[PDB]
RNA sequence: CUUGAGUCUCGUAGAGGGGGGUAGAAUUCCAGGUGUAGCGGUGAAAUGCGUAGAGAUCUGGAGGAAUACCGGUGGCGAAGGCGGCCCCCUGGACGAAGACUGACGCUCAGGUGCGAAAGCGUGGGGAGCAAACAGGAUUAGAUACCCUGGUAGUCCACGCCGUAAACGAUGUCGACUUGGAGGUUGUGCCCUUGAGGCGUGGCUUCCGGAGCUAACGCGUUAAGUCGACCGCCUGGGGAGUAC
């Protein structure tokens, strides 16, 4: 009766839109899909590769819950977008936590700085950084045993751009795109990088604020023309790409991946 | 395309960052439109039917790509 | 002849020839060559290995005004663009400016007519 | 993505040559609106101030020209 | 009546006459009972092309609310003088009082 | 286009209430009034077509408010083509 | 009487029209500098221009025409058509609410106007392009295609011409009938918590359902379902010709 219109509307009050609410109970697994069902129309072709942590071996059986993402709906069959980003909300949220007490602590491990500040690494994924923020003073972690374990303490993040620089030692110690276009600029400034789709003729990965970079064909490996980008890197994954050219005006950022 | 060649740069470096600039610039594209003259007529066949190919391009082959090949 | 350390390379690359020209900062030609008259000849004189010697042509003929630096303007449409400005920087001049200076009108004049073929 | 829609402008200065630098070429020529992302209306209008400024001498109209 | 833009420009050598200049123009747009809403003396400025052989010039800015009677006035005044090289009468819907996104 | 306040004016005159505007009388006066003001443009400029199109529109549309109001009421519309100095 | 039709109020976007200014690039020519033997052109040539200094290159000047980028199955216009900025005069369209008029409407034989390009007349102008023409090629021939030149014209003013595959090959006006993906331009609400969310109007591109269609296809912008008015067709040629 309206039992069913106040159901729809209890329904819309237990979910919601983003991968936020860990719901969907993995049906299924076989190598190399799973697959969930969080109350959407469809249930999701789920990677591997989304979960695996830090060694390579799966974690979850069936009825493990992890919720996944959305607003975008049916590209022809089918229902979601993947949910280590909604991993990457709750590791937005740790960082956050910082702010309350101005100190987030866990451990940071950073050897070497990819454009100019040392990588620092949070349990699954490892995101890049600004020099400064690797030390706290200019002590220099390359004396240091190589991938050491103090924390990361936060110098600095782009706000908008998802790189973070954060500061390993010394415990004791405690529009929009397009105007300032100049901080990956000068060269050579390599970077962290989601790759979004690739166009046979492209890759296109583009993580820094709303802009595009396209590491094309020609680079990408140190085979020219018989490559096919698909098959030399991935879907969706973050790489070692580099800006190596910028026009600030035809917003054409050429990145490359042979370095 | 103006271009300055920095300090302690390679000369086949600068050489293909001027290939590319003028790349951008579309100044061969630019030349070669020119060269001799269009009908109106003949301009406005070509961009609509360059829009049309791109259209079919752009949902045909989508409609196809639904479906397997083998 | 008064020798001059640094100048110009103005490169006209045509369809059909390329021309070679070196000359001081101020306008005024030193040496020019051309693949036409490099001996090459129709077919010949319309590629890039025809304008790279040419290109050297020139080089050898402004030996006796001792440049050293050279700025290069590119004109026009042709095979002897490329290659001209690497045959150049063979001859052992140090480029400065690569610049591109083909004249585009903002709609101005009626080009000839399509040619028939 | 359009700038000017976040920002709310009712029009665009030509007098505000940093913005219009933003959306001009190294050759001087003015950006599409494919690659900028600006909106159509906003793209006009752009492009309408980008020229008062080159009639006024504040852009150029082309690099080399001098 | 009608508020109108103005931007015109001085040859730089001129540059000590420019104040004369603007407040003739001002008295002008008074006589006519017309208002004048902003005025910016801009200053020297590098010209992104030399004008007239020239590199730099004397810009100033001037917002008005005048007859056009006098605004056509103003223009055959430019066009005569020879300092100003260029000039720039536009119109405009509002006062806009408010100044220039450089000067600031 | 015609101003507001010489608009506002004519709709005085000739409306009975001031704020009817919609008036057949009123709407003819409008129309002359506009007519009256683009012959002076159109001696001047003999070759705008397109901008004489629509004058020649207005004439139409208040010849045909002429032609209701004769129909209608003989009466008004004689005083309304002595106001205006109409022909017929 | 107010639903159709129209007026008034405030805004909106626009290559809509007419007039008058102006900007930059590029071509051409002139004057001068530097400089030296080629340039140019094609499939390949040759005619042609060049040592009386061309081509290239730099400086200065003249003049005409058109407005790169923006720029878009974007916009405006009854159609033809309209594209650099500025100003002056000017027509239409749309939306928002209200207020008014009160059927004032639709269509239209004759009639009247506008009407690409070419073309004509008189007077101006003339950079580039280029019917005609000339030369060089090609060829069996080449009164063509290609090359080198090149005059009417293209440009402006005022007249005439009144035609085009002037095409959506689809008359105008009104009503009704499943959908999707866009573009553009308004506008109402919504925490704009962000480029967004939910609507509601105008114009517009593509796909496709029912139905229609000889099929192709059209398909809420109909070529569907109907009404009003007009225009037009009656085998091919002869002929849109003769008188």
């Amino acid at each position: 009766e309206s039992f069913a219109q106040l159901f729809e509307e209890s329904l819309k009050e237990i979910e919601t839109r983003p991968g936020s609410i860990v719901r969907g109970v993995v049906v299924a697994i076989d190598k190399d899909v799973v697959l969930v069902d969080a109350g959407l129309k469809s249930e999701s072709a789920i990677p591997a590769e989304q979960f695996k942590n830090a060694q390579g071996e799966l974690e979850i059986q069936v009825g493990d819950e992890v919720d996944v993402a959305l607003d975008a709906v049916e590209d022809g069959f089918g229902e979601t977008l993947l949910s280590r980003e909604k991993a990457k909300r709750h590791e937005a949220w740790i960082t956050l936590e910082k702010a309350y007490e101005d100190a987030e602590t866990v451990t940071g491990v950073i050897n070497g700085k990819v454009k100019g500040g040392f990588t620092v690494e949070l349990n699954g994924i490892r995101a890049f950084l600004p020099g400064s923020l690797v030390d706290v003073r200019p002590v220099r972690d390359t004396l240091h045993l190589e991938g050491k374990e103090l924390e990361f303490k936060v110098i600095k993040l782009d706000q908008k751009r998802n790189n973070v620089v954060v500061s390993r030692r010394a415990v004791i110690e405690s529009e929009d795109p397009w105007v300032a276009i100049a901080k990956r600029y000068p060269e050579g400034t390599k970077l962290t990088g989601r790759v979004t789709n690739l166009t046979d003729y492209g890759c296109f990965v583009e993580i820094e604020e709303g802009v595009e970079g396209l590491v094309h064909v020609s680079e990408m490996d140190w085979t020219n023309k018989n490559i096919h980008p698909s098959k030399v890197v991935n879907v969706g994954d973050v790489v070692e790409v580099m800006v190596l050219d910028i026009d600030e005006e035809r917003r054409r950022i050429s990145l490359g991946l042979k370095q | 395309p103006v271009i300055k060649v920095r300090e302690n740069e390679p000369f086949d470096v600068a050489l293909r960052r001027f290939k590319r600039s003028c790349e951008k610039a579309g100044v061969l594209a630019e030349v070669r439109r020119r060269e001799f003259y269009e009908k109106p007529t003949t301009e406005r066949k070509r961009a609509k039917a360059s829009a049309v190919k791109r259209h079919a391009k752009k949902l045909a082959r989508e409609n196809a790509r639904r479906t397997r090949l083998y | 002849r008064k020798q001059v350390s640094d100048g110009v390379a103005h490169i006209h690359a045509s369809f059909n020839n390329t021309i070679v020209t070196i000359t001081d900062r101020q306008g005024n030609a030193l040496g020019w060559a051309t693949a036409g008259g490099s001996g090459f000849r129709g077919s010949r004189k319309s590629t890039p290995f025809a304008a790279q010697v040419a290109a050297e042509r020139c080089a050898d003929a402004v030996k006796e005004y001792g440049i050293k630096n050279l700025e290069v303007m590119v004109k026009g449409p042709g095979p002897g663009r490329e290659s001209t400005i690497r045959a150049l920087n063979a001859a052992g001049f140090r480029i400065t400016n690569i610049t591109d200076v083909t004249p585009i009108p903002h709609n101005g004049c009626r080009p000839p007519k399509k040619r028939r073929v | 993505f359009c700038r000017f829609t976040a920002e709310g402008v009712q029009e665009i200065d030509y007098k505000d040559i940093a913005t219009l630098k933003n959306y001009i070429t190294e050759s001087g020529k003015i950006v599409p609106s494919r690659i900028t992302g600006t909106r159509a209306k906003y793209q006009r209008q752009l492009a309408r101030a980008i020229k008062r400024a080159r009639y006024l001498s504040l852009l150029p109209y082309t690099d080399r020209h001098q | 009546m009608r508020h109108y833009e103005i931007v015109f420009m001085v040859h730089p050598d001129q540059s000590e006459q420019v104040p004369g200049m603007i407040e003739r123009y001002t008295a002008a747009i008074t006589g006519a009972e017309g208002k004048i809403h902003r005025l910016e003396d801009w200053g020297r400025r590098q010209l992104a092309y030399p004008i007239n052989k020239l590199h730099k010039a004397h810009y100033v800015l001037m917002n008005v609310e005048a007859p056009q009677e006098v605004i056509d006035e103003l223009e055959t005044t430019f066009r005569f003088n020879d300092a100003v090289i260029r000039s720039m009468v536009m119109r405009t819907k509002h006062a806009v009082t408010e100044a220039s996104p450089m000067v600031k | 286009s015609l101003s507001t306040e010489a608009t506002a004016k004519i709709v005085s005159e000739f409306g009975r209430d001031a704020n009817d505007t919609g008036s057949t009388e009123v709407q003819v006066a409008l129309l002359t009034a506009q007519i009256n003001h683009l012959q002076g443009h159109f001696a001047e400029h003999k070759k705008d077509h397109h901008s004489r199109r629509g004058l020649l529109r207005m004439v139409s549309q208040r010849r045909k408010l002429l032609d209701y109001l004769k129909r209608k009421d003989v009466a008004r519309y004689t005083q309304l083509i002595e106001r205006l100095g109409l022909r017929r």
